């Protein structure tokens, strides 16, 4: 058992519009695929529902979660949820700045207008309170209070335009000060007019059942494979079909990197909400978070919709990983996790961890020749036997599929000790690179486990005595054969 | 990537009895293989003739680097392969077992017999552990 929210409570924490999530229950069930979302600004929900246009990848400024501009994407990112974080505000502002120019005509900015209703939705949420009146240069304004201490807001009586100014004695994160001025929000073009943007729905992941992916493969490309005499070329050809129609992803103009089944899922999803009434257009605008490799975010709570149409919400990352382990990557569904995980993402230097089964095994499996070299490459940052890089290429020789398992284990337990020998006398030389020395004491450890593993499969230090390293050929391999007996 | 190049240039120092990083086409195949590639004798020839029309047969880094600077275009799919392995490995032990292979198969429409299954495992298996680790899955998919 694992502590996760369900139904109503979970939907509540998700941020999605209720009607919308229901429409999503449908698609989950139909396509038998798990739909996982990323947190949605809770102050964005009513805006989304009222049909405010959401935002694409062409807009990276964050949305606000406080003040009169809650829910929208403020031009001035110090009014956003990243308020106070000088470095973030800056990348935010640079992002908006770019959006306004690198897409001139498509994305712009306009004054915030809080209608009579939003003011009250905000009054409810206890975000802002409509204050006392005030007049300036012949115009009527009503203050808007907030527990914010850097800024002060007021709204216009005529056009309902909200403005803001810094407070006496206070300084912006960017160390500024100014007097009265409209609050601008990121807008998009829609039939020649500028319409305000709000958060969108970001898919964290999508996990479709293998069967569901099959329907993506052409019933002819498959038969051709399935119908191959040689199995060794059968598997590969099947795996390549899986890669091609389910795994592989490609960069798209505005939907970022996604596969084709994802593009359809995307379309389906937007269709679903359009049918309920959402008139803002698309509510999902791009691929999933598992393909966001440069700047990978990491949320505490993911909102899940399983093929049953049941709402789940993980409480924390570790939990998110267990839910995916026990109901997805473990129950016949297609899943791939972000390639940046377990590494230092290049963009934001993020270091998000995830459970990788290939690594847990690494300890007992000896390395391929490339891994050996590639590990001398990257190892060659903090800074002449090629026999080992050959032996390792020998251990994993495809021309083994013509021998019996017994034969296989034999020759491999040998080819191993072989490289375990070369590595041995290399460490017997000079400790050239103090820590290069570790990589080998390590390989040696791996080589040891692998071998001592292949032996127990049939019948280490022990047998590592009655063997040759002298001169050379099919003389050592000889004494060996007998030792096993 | 700096490593992309770092790796190639890394292997170059393992088999040159020249010292000037100018190996022959005799070892060109020796390098391309110890570096995870299995070229055919025909390919090692038609290539080392166009680019290396020098008339010496000695290949250095700039030459070798530029050659590899082509192959690693579509083959780099390693990523998808590694992701594929993980799809099969339903229990996350790091190895692909026959049972698991059965699942991926029976779900993709190809109903298989426990006979044929254990047959596929033994095909791809290379050290006879009765299972397929990523390294093997890689050969079986590249090789
Ligand atoms: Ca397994
Ligand atoms: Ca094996």
């Amino acid at each position: 058992r694992i502590d996760v929210l369900k139904g109503e409570k979970a939907l509540k924490a998700s941020g999605l519009v209720p009607e919308h999530a229901d429409a999503f229950k449908k698609i989950a069930r139909e396509l038998n695929t798990y739909i996982l979302f990323r947190p949605v600004n809770k102050l964005a929900t009513n805006l989304i529902k009222s049909g405010v246009a959401t935002k694409g990848l062409n807009v990276h400024g964050k949305s606000s979660d406080w003040g009169p501009v809650a829910g929208y994407i403020p031009f001035d990112q110090d009014l956003s949820k990243k308020h106070g974080q000088q470095l973030a505000v800056e990348k935010g502002n640079l992002e908006n700045k770019k959006s306004i120019t690198e897409h001139e005509g498509e994305i712009g900015k306009i004054p915030l207008k809080l209608d009579h209703l939003r003011i009250e939705e905000l009054k409810e949420n206890g975000i802002i309170l409509k204050g006392k009146k005030e007049i300036d240069n012949g115009k009527k304004y009503y203050l808007l209070e907030s527990n914010n201490q850097v800024y002060e807001f007021r709204i216009s009586d005529e056009n309902n335009e909200v403005q803001y100014k810094t407070k006496e004695g206070k300084i912006t994160v960017l160390g500024e000060k100014f007097n009265w001025r409209n609050i601008e929000v990121m807008a998009k073009n829609v039939e020649g007019v500028l319409k305000p943007l709000t958060a969108d729905y970001d898919l964290f992941a999508l996990a479709p059942s293998l069967t569901e992916i099959k329907k993506q493969i052409p019933q002819k490309e498959w038969d051709k494979v399935v119908n191959t005499p040689n199995s060794l070329e059968k598997q590969k050809g099947v795996t390549n079909l899986l890669i091609k129609y389910g795994i592989e992803r490609k960069p798209d103009s505005t939907k970022g990197t996604l596969s084709n089944w994802q593009k359809q899922m995307l379309d389906r999803l937007n269709e679903a909400v359009k049918y309920t009434g959402y008139t803002g257009g698309d509510v999902v605008n791009h691929g999933t978070e598992q393909d966001n490799e440069e700047f990978p975010e990491k949320d505490n709570e993911i909102f899940i919709i399983n093929p049953e149409g049941e709402f789940i919400l993980t409480k924390n990352w570790e939990m998110t990983g267990r839910f995916i382990e026990k109901n997805i990557t473990g129950k016949d569904y297609l899943y791939y996790f972000n390639r940046s995980y377990n590494k230092i993402a290049p963009g934001n230097k993020a270091y998000i961890e995830w459970t990788d089964p290939i690594t847990k095994a690494k300890i007992n499996t000896i390395p391929t020749s490339a891994e050996f070299i590639k590990n001398l490459s990257s190892i060659r940052r903090s800074s002449s036997v090629k026999k080992i890089a050959g032996y390792l290429s020998d251990y994993y020789n495809s021309a083994n599929h013509i021998f019996s398992q017994e034969k296989k284990r034999k020759i491999s337990i040998f080819r191993g000790i072989q490289a375990y020998n070369e590595i041995e006398n290399v460490l017997k030389s000079k400790q050239i690179a103090p820590e290069y020395k570790n990589y080998f004491q390590y390989l040696k450890e791996r080589i040891t486990n692998q071998v001592q593993l292949l032996l127990t499969h049939q019948k280490f230090k022990l047998l590592y005595k009655q063997l040759n390293f002298t001169e050379n050929e099919t003389d050592n391999f000889e004494v060996f054969q007998k030792i096993i007996d | 990537t700096e490593e992309q190049i770092a790796e190639f240039k890394e292997a170059f120092s393992l088999f040159d009895k020249d010292g000037d990083g100018t190996i022959t086409t005799k070892e060109l195949g020796t390098v391309m293989r110890s570096l995870g590639q299995n070229p055919t004798e025909a390919e090692l020839q038609d290539m080392i003739n166009e680019v290396d029309a020098d008339g010496n047969g000695t290949i250095d880094f700039p030459e070798f680097l530029t050659m590899m600077a082509r192959k690693m275009k579509d083959t780099d799919s390693e990523e998808e392969i590694r992701e594929a392995f993980r799809v099969f490995d339903k229990d996350g032990n790091g190895y692909i077992s026959a049972a698991e292979l059965r699942h991926v198969m029976t779900n993709l429409g190809e109903k298989l017999t426990d006979e044929e299954v254990d047959e596929m495992i033994r095909e791809a298996d290379i050290d006879g552990d009765g299972q397929v680790n990523y390294e093997e899955f890689v050969q079986m998919m590249t090789a």
